[PDB]
């Protein structure tokens, strides 16, 4: 329910945010795990086992991989090519199916408060200091 | 059927409360090896192997678990023939091209975990690099914080044949890159200890991008007899360094490369330097855009090609506050044309040389646009010659000495 | 539904940024005064500042000119995420085709800024779609003297450089930079054209 | 502008411009007392008679 | 007596979206003289009145064709009716009258809600050198002198800088006459 990374991809492949909302840990010692994920979960977006349809104004949650015991759960919205990547730990999920529709209003929350800051009209249009600082400062106040 | 196969994996791994029994899932596993051959209905295809390689790549994760407990050496011998073949089976015919690289990051953090061997990371620059400014800013840090202890331990400076650079060229971008991609604070350890070795190793040419430090410009005054020069103000990322910094003004026709230096000790942030300069060109022209160089050599040309065309047009223009100088004058003339040169003497001389400059050749003090160039002389009287006469142009060029 | 505002008042906002642009410009800092506490703001106003432009230098119109569609991109290249938020459905980020994004913006941006279709659209099959609306909202109310018809359409000219923002912003948040041009076009019975590039 | 420099007034400028040399001005590092010399000499020979 | 008035206009006038409209028309064009002046902020505030006066003295003619009110003379009848069938009429939100003076002149206008700074966060080089929604003392002050009143107006806080509230310290300074039709014979 609470998860341990959150991740969103920009129309590129480059990464916009790599974000743990768990920050500073006992056991923080690395980054690179829920990093080389997200980095394999951009690569699982052109594989052929899963597909994303294209026809109505909900785009789809999956559920992609587990590694780690961290489970990943993905989004492709087709419009600004957004990939947007989550995990959670293994055993936090429950197997039902209302935890998932919580993962899946999860998703609309991030994907609306990446929105609004996308339309924050007094930003410079980029990827500068200001983006990625007021991302967190959202964020925090989502998860404490 | 096999993502389905895989909700038949998340079913007992959902009904999964004792580790020990679902070891015997992962015999579940061995199950989904009695599903791999019953999966295949052929010798190889692209997509078919990209469907089978998944499963083995969630077994082989599933056999990493299962020593959570903890066979001495053999698994740190024998997992990377299974991680090697499911990456063979995974480069094949399809762009899936972030597997390969982190698989091969994979095998090489257990070639760190024996002797330092030979390496493929460090091996190819732009391989071992994976897009650092593209990619991410933490993957890459521990990508690169291997490769160097790899290329500090192996103790033998002939590099890889991807490019001959068998130095410490190499050592010396990824000191650089890490520096770059570091935190501010934590980093002394990580600058000093690679930052030393450069020092006694003075391979020395390197031609660097300037990320770490940065710069800021100001107005521009005056000196005596020298150009104050845009007194400017730069960043810190660093503890120290050594470097004859010089920017570069330069004008729509020459390049004045003012604002020059001897010595540098910058340490703290908003370094705010004063950058006096002689050898003040264009008679302080007020078009001198910046090509704005500023080529920080500490120990190597750290430059910034920091390039526009925004016509900001530093001017900075001239002053007379009683310095040594040369002008142009004909006065006490004859009936026929001539000019005449003084110049506010001083205790240094050297010499200076006139040149006429136009579309013809109009002015000819010999049979050609000569020079009639001259050391310590006060005032003189050159003479000229016949063309459409009403106002010609000039240069003087007067390499005066009273300076360096 | 959603909450709202009234249209008399964004109307009358969206008709005058073109004394806006006129006053970003011309005033980069008969000219009128006026006061606030230990203060004073200088001010002209909208009937003395378009008529500037019909007494306009030439790169001093087309100076002006980026900034409309700089407004209207601004506004265009975010008002389309809210659009992906209302529905936008079936069409993609690089967008093979053309017509599915120009049977989007009819129906869908222009009913939200204006509250109908762009009733007409031609397709050239090289990828030159036309775009024709016959009664345009902001401009319902302006004219002229008593039949000085000439000299108002080259004095209106600058106000349909929002809907050239418009569709480069909405063309923006889905890839790439064209190229915008536009046109009077009056009707047949009881106008005004885009094209793409 | 000389055809006045005898003609009842003397140091009577023709019509030049006046914001570029000031733009000049600003450009360099002048001070603001003798940028308002200078401007205060211009705007006297704007137009002036001796 | 006027707010189910209010309704009563609010149940015949021509409406659209204020989310994803509007934030979006305000905050782009306080965008642009952000980068248009390059990046000064004490200078958009004296431009956004000097656009925002332009703008309310062509309102208040549509305002008093909605509703037909008579000429408002003591500072009563302007906070009622400013609270009640004005900002209700445009703007769908209505404010609340506190920090009332001595001798019935100057108060507060605290807004509840604003939809012109409505899901805006402002950057951190304008904390203390940018007044938001200064659109809004443009058309009280030139609305409220086309009524042949004369006032000041000023923003004294806002929720972008401070926990404070946003409000509006509108001063009645003098009120202005009506002219004799000649100088004289």
């Amino acid at each position: 329910l609470r998860p341990c990374f959150v991740s969103l991809i920009d129309e590129s492949d480059k990464p916009i945010l790599i974000y743990v909302p768990n920050e500073a840990e006992n056991e923080m010692n690395d980054v690179l795990k829920y990093n080389v994920l997200s980095n394999i979960s951009l690569d699982y977006f052109e594989s052929a086992l899963v597909e994303w349809h294209s026809l109505d104004s909900k785009p789809l949650l999956k559920s992609i991989f587990q590694l780690e015991g961290v489970s990943v759960f993905a989004m492709l919205i087709k419009q600004t090519g957004l990939k947007i990547v989550i995990g959670f730990e293994q055993k936090s999920l429950s197997g039902a199916d209302d935890e998932f529709e919580a993962i899946n209003q999860i998703f609309e929350t991030v994907r609306k408060i990446y929105i609004r800051v996308k339309c924050n009209p007094l930003l410079v249009s980029g990827d500068e200091k200001s983006i990625i600082k007021s991302l967190e400062r959202k964020f925090d106040e989502l998860f404490i | 059927a096999f993502q389905l196969i895989k909700n038949f994996i998340e079913s007992i791994s959902i009904e999964y409360r004792k580790s020990v029994r679902l070891l015997e899932f992962k015999h579940y596993f061995i199950t989904s090896m009695l599903s791999y051959f019953e999966f295949e209905n052929v010798s190889n295809p692209l997509l078919c192997e990209i469907k089978a390689e998944l499963l083995m790549l969630k077994r082989d994760n599933w056999v990493q678990g299962v020593m959570a407990t903890s066979e001495t050496v053999f698994q740190e011998n024998f997992l990377t023939l299974t991680k090697e073949i499911l990456s063979l089976f995974n480069k094949c015919e399809g762009k899936r091209q972030r597997i390969v690289d982190i698989l091969s990051i994979e095998i090489g953090l257990l070639y760190y975990q024996g002797k330092k061997y030979e390496e493929a990371v460090s091996l190819f620059l732009s391989c071992y690099e994976y897009y650092t400014q593209t990619n991410k800013n933490s993957i890459g840090l521990k990508i690169l914080q291997v490769f160097i202890d790899s290329l500090s331990h192996c103790p033998k400076l002939d590099v890889l044949q991807i490019d001959g650079e068998s130095v410490s060229a190499s050592a010396v971008l990824t000191n650089a890159f890490l520096n770059i991609l570091k935190l501010c604070k934590d980093n002394d350890s990580k600058e000093i200890w690679w930052k030393k070795f450069m020092d006694l190793q003075m391979k020395v040419h390197l031609a660097r991008a300037n990320v770490s430090a940065i710069e800021v410009n100001l107005k521009s005054y005056g000196f005596p007899e020298d150009i104050s020069t845009k007194t400017m103000r730069l960043s810190l990322k660093n503890m120290g360094g050594d470097v004859i910094v010089f920017g570069a003004s330069d004008f729509l026709l020459k390049k004045g490369e003012n604002k020059l230096i001897l010595e540098c000790r910058d340490i703290m942030y908003g370094e705010f330097s004063l950058l006096s300069f002689e050898i003040i060109v264009e008679g302080i022209t007020f078009v001198k855009e910046f090509p704005e160089n500023q080529d920080e050599f500490i120990v190597v040309p750290e430059i910034y090609c920091k390039e526009s065309t925004k016509v900001l047009v530093k001017q900075a223009h001239n002053l007379n506050l009683g310095e040594y100088a040369l002008e142009l004058k004909s006065v006490q003339s004859d009936a026929l044309e001539s000019l005449q040169v003084e110049v506010e003497v001083q205790k240094n001389i050297g010499n200076m040389k006139n040149l006429p400059v136009s579309f013809s050749m109009d002015e000819i003090q010999a049979r050609k646009r000569y020079n009639t160039p001259f050391e310590n002389v006060r005032l003189e009287y050159y003479l000229l010659d016949q063309i459409t006469a009403f106002d010609l142009i000039i240069k003087t060029s007067f390499t005066k000495k009273n300076d360096q | 539904s959603l909450p709202k505002v009234s249209q008399s008042v964004y109307q009358m906002l969206l008709n005058e940024m073109v004394p806006l642009a006129m006053g970003i410009e011309r005033q980069i800092s008969i000219k009128r005064l006026k006061i606030e506490e230990h203060h004073t703001v200088d001010i002209i106003r909208s009937h003395n500042l378009i008529h500037e432009l019909y007494k306009a230098d030439e790169e001093e119109k087309e100076k002006v000119l980026a900034r409309l569609r700089n407004i209207g991109f601004q506004i265009g290249l975010k008002l389309s995420e809210l659009l992906i938020f209302s529905n936008n459905p079936n069409l993609k980020f690089k967008e093979m085709d053309l017509l599915l994004i120009m049977k989007f913006i009819c129906r869908d941006v222009w009913k939200q800024i204006f509250g109908k279709q762009i009733d007409n659209l031609k397709t050239n099959h090289r990828g030159t779609f036309y775009l024709l609306d016959y009664d345009y909202r902001p401009i319902q109310s302006f004219s002229l003297e008593e039949d000085a018809k000439n000299e108002e359409l080259k004095m209106i000219e600058p106000f349909l450089e929002i809907p050239v923002g418009i569709i480069r912003g909405v063309l923006s948040s889905l890839g790439y930079s064209s190229e915008e041009v536009i046109c009077l076009a009056s009707f047949i019975d009881r106008g005004v054209s885009f094209h793409v590039q | 502008y000389d055809y006045d420099a005898f003609k009842e007034n003397r140091i009577i400028r023709l019509l030049k411009t006046s914001i570029d040399l000031n733009k000049t001005k600003s450009k360099i590092r002048n001070l603001c007392i003798e940028k308002a010399v200078l401007d205060k000499i211009l705007i006297c020979l704007n137009k002036v008679s001796r | 007596s006027l707010k189910a008035m209010g309704e009563e206009i609010w149940k015949n006038k021509t409406e659209k979206i204020n989310t994803e409209l509007f934030t979006l028309t305000y905050g782009s064009i306080v965008a642009q003289l952000c980068q248009d002046y390059e990046r000064d902020f004490n200078k958009v505030n004296d431009h956004l009145y000097s656009m925002g006066y332009n703008i309310g003295c062509r309102l208040i003619e549509d305002f008093l064709a909605r509703t037909a009110l008579p000429r408002c003379e003591n500072l009563v009848k302007t906070s009622e009716v400013l609270s009640k069938c004005a900002f209700k009429i445009f703007l769908n939100i209505t404010p609340n009258i506190t920090n009332w003076s001595h001798n019935k002149d100057t108060f507060s206008l605290i807004l509840d809600e604003n939809p012109l700074a409505d899901f805006v966060e402002l950057p951190m080089d304008a904390m203390k050198s940018l007044w938001y929604s200064n659109i809004l003392c443009g058309v009280l002050k030139g609305s409220l002198e086309m009524v042949q009143l004369d006032c000041d107006v000023w923003f004294v806080s806002d929720i972008l800088r401070g926990d404070s509230q946003t409000e509006i310290k509108v001063k009645l300074n003098r009120i202005l006459k009506d002219e004799i039709p000649i100088g004289e014979d």
